[PDB]
Order: structure tokens, then C-alpha cells, then sequence
């Protein structure tokens, strides 16, 4: 929408979005790995 | 410190989260059995009150009954 070609948004799209999605997904599957450190089984079997 | 201060604050950070997780790990349980306290006295026989039955008579013999 602000103008640049398909191949310039494509790498415009990923230089500025890639680092986030992956930071987001990392600290998604390291809250659900803090489970594993847990008493209960019914939580400790969450975490892997 | 500009390449310092991180890898220091992560390392203490884990540290911190490693201490914390050892530490309230071992809380749960830790209270499987109940045993009572035995106070018992001393069995022995020092100075023991001594009772004494005596019978006598003019006859030869008697038939005794006693409460031990």
C-alpha cells in the first residue's frame, strides 16, 4: 500500500517482521518449558 | 561495559530463577509419616515393699487363701 513492487514488499515484509514472529515463538515455547519444573504431573506433563 | 553488561545480567538473572526453583522444588511433600514421642519409666527394683503372711496355730494343718 505505501508503493513499493511485490519483490520489494516481499523483502520489506520479512526484513521487518521476521526477528519478531521468531522472538514471539521462542518466548511462547519458553513460558510452556517452564511446566516442566513443576510438582504436579498434570503441569509437568505440559511442558515438552 | 557495552559488551558486558548482557551476558552478566543473563547469567545473574538465571542464577536467580535457578535459585528460586530449588528452592520451593523441595516444599512439596516432606511430611509422609507422623511419629509419636515415647516417654517411658524406669523398670527397676530398688527398696521394693516387702509384705510377710504368717499362720500359726495348735492344729497341724490349714487350708490358706491369699490375694497375692
Amino acid at each position: 500500500r505505501a508503493g513499493e513492487d511485490r519483490e520489494s514488499a516481499y523483502y520489506t515484509m520479512f526484513h521487518g517482521t521476521a526477528h519478531v514472529v521468531l522472538a514471539s515463538g521462542l518466548t511462547i515455547a519458553g513460558a510452556t518449558l517452564c511446566l516442566h519444573f513443576t510438582r504436579l504431573p498434570y503441569f509437568q506433563t505440559m511442558g515438552v | 561495559l557495552g559488551r558486558i553488561w548482557l551476558p552478566v545480567l543473563i547469567v545473574v538473572a538465571v542464577a536467580a530463577g535457578a535459585l528460586i526453583v530449588m528452592n520451593v522444588r523441595t516444599v512439596f511433600g516432606s511430611n509422609p509419616v507422623v511419629v509419636t514421642e515415647k516417654t517411658s519409666d524406669n523398670a527397676e527394683d530398688f527398696n521394693p515393699k516387702v509384705v510377710t503372711y504368717e499362720i500359726f496355730g495348735s492344729g497341724s494343718s490349714a487350708v490358706i487363701n491369699y490375694m497375692d
